[PDB]
């Protein structure tokens, strides 16, 4: 079975479809988007599910999950309450790969610290599309940010039909 | 001395890890799973170290990933950093980069340069 990457978005303002657009373009109703996964290791060819409510997700949908990424709004307050609707199904998945993605965390609403204390608790890593600071030029061994850092994380999994070189 | 050290992830992974003490693979876990969450919860770098039962907990992380190495309060953290720093670029050396994917799929060279440059902890 072919693996999937469930995406998702709580946001109004950005889809699921939109930020797979902009995973595939690295060097209601859902929808599958087939991928190949290439780098020195190995190669795989997994779906980008675009899952645009988590009621759509089927028995065989949930089986073939093998990560999860999930868009939201940080711009108020309560913009973690639609994502941890989707923590029974993620506990459920068991998903080796969990991301939260935003545009950029924002201090009037989810700011770093409470969206960093959500990931840990819950085993996900946060990204930002568009971090508001370039990386300080002293780290000489800095983290990717945005779309690299997904490409990145979901190239960091042992895909259950992988093909090792 | 040293009394182990982990690799891990953002999202909590343990990639790598090293013991320089025996114990029961449970009793590991309980320790490492703590320690993951402790250091990941670290916002501020505050200190090269976290004080956890009698061990300090000195840690840096390099790109994605986190090395932690355990070492007894009284030793020398400097010291343990600069191990810390040594062993990455010898990563670095091999693999070209500091990456993640390298010790999930080349796990027993990751482990075999720690190892041969670490003695005993």
């Amino acid at each position: 079975g072919v693996p999937c990457a469930l995406v998702t978005s709580c946001s109004s303002v950005f889809s699921g479809d939109q930020l797979v657009q902009h995973i595939l373009g690295t060097e209601d109703a859902v929808r599958f988007y087939p991928w190949t996964i290439d780098n020195k290791y190995y190669s795989a060819d997994i779906n980008l599910c675009v899952v645009p409510n988590k009621f759509l997700v089927t028995a065989e949908i949930a089986e073939s999950v093998q990560a999860f990424v999930v868009y939201f709004d940080s711009t108020q307050k309560s913009g973690l309450d639609s994502v941890s609707s989707w923590l029974p199904l993620a506990k459920a998945w068991l998903p080796e790969v969990m991301i939260l993605v935003c545009d950029r965390v924002s201090e009037d609403g989810i700011n770093r610290q409470k969206a960093q204390e959500w990931c840990i608790k819950h085993g996900f890593e946060l990204v930002e599309l568009s971090p508001e600071e370039l990386p300080e030029e002293d780290d000489d061994f800095p983290e990717s940010t945005g779309v690299k850092r997904i490409v990145q994380a979901l190239n960091a999994n042992v895909w259950s039909n992988v093909v090792m070189k | 001395m040293i009394h182990f050290i982990l690799l891990f992830s953002r999202q909590g992974k343990l990639r790598l890890q090293k013991w320089y003490i025996t114990l029961p693979d449970k009793e590991r876990k309980k320790i490492t799973r703590e320690i993951v969450q402790i250091i990941l919860s670290r916002g501020h770098r505050t200190s090269s170290f976290v004080d956890w039962k009698e061990l300090k907990l000195v840690y840096k992380r390099y790109a994605s990933l986190y090395f932690c190495c355990a070492i007894e309060n009284q030793d020398n953290e400097l010291l343990t950093l600069e191990i810390v720093h040594r062993y990455v670029e010898l990563l670095d050396k091999y693999f070209g980069n500091v990456c993640e994917l390298d010790i999930i799929f080349n796990f027993e060279k990751a482990y075999f340069i720690l190892d041969e440059f670490i003695i005993g902890g």
